[PDB]
């Protein structure tokens, strides 16, 4: 599934992308 | 103009790390110090992304430069939807441009140096319209950035 791909790629990198800008 | 001058410094910031991605020649200059931050964390994201989203990954191909644009595209509006920017969020931008240039590159016997071109442009658009003026208000490239990452 193509949405479902895109989807949990955009979800993770945004996840991940969200945890380094809180980084300590 | 300060729009047009944080475009192009935009992308050459994608050009390095795409450069850096392939391994490819520096040979004018040394990195900045922005340059350098860069490509430490957003490798870091690139590895963990090809790392845990190993099985997502391969469930696709990008056999083209139009083709990696769409993906790229896409998966980026999905990601910022939620409307939040913030300069980690910022590096997955260059690292997933990393990531599907590095597919691009792998389904390719040879691409050419206007694929890493063509790809940085495209990461450098959706930086700068998405992003480009949170960036000019939380301090840029040099204070910004750097004072975030170290
Ligand atoms: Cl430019």
């Amino acid at each position: 599934s193509q949405e479902e791909i895109i989807h949990n790629i955009a979800r993770h990198l945004a996840q991940i992308g969200d945890e380094m800008d809180h980084n300590i | 103009s300060m729009a047009e001058s944080e475009l192009m410094h935009i992308h050459s910031l994608a050009e390095h790390y795409l450069q850096y991605v392939l391994q490819v020649p520096a040979f004018e200059s040394a990195p900045s110090q922005a340059c350098r931050v860069l490509q430490r964390v957003a490798f870091s994201v690139q590895k963990e992304v090809e790392k845990n989203l190993k099985s997502y990954l391969d469930d696709f191909h990008v056999e083209s430069i139009d083709t990696a644009r769409i993906i790229f595209n896409q998966v980026m509006e999905k990601e910022f939807e939620d409307g939040i920017i913030n300069w980690g969020r910022i590096v997955t931008i260059f690292a997933f441009g990393g990531v599907l240039l590095k597919k691009l590159k792998q389904e390719q016997i040879a691409l050419d140096v206007s694929a890493y071109k063509q790809v940085s442009s495209f990461v450098a658009e959706f930086i700068m319209n998405n992003t480009g003026e949170w960036i000019r208000q939380n301090g840029g490239w040099e204070d910004g950035f750097i004072k975030k990452f170290e």
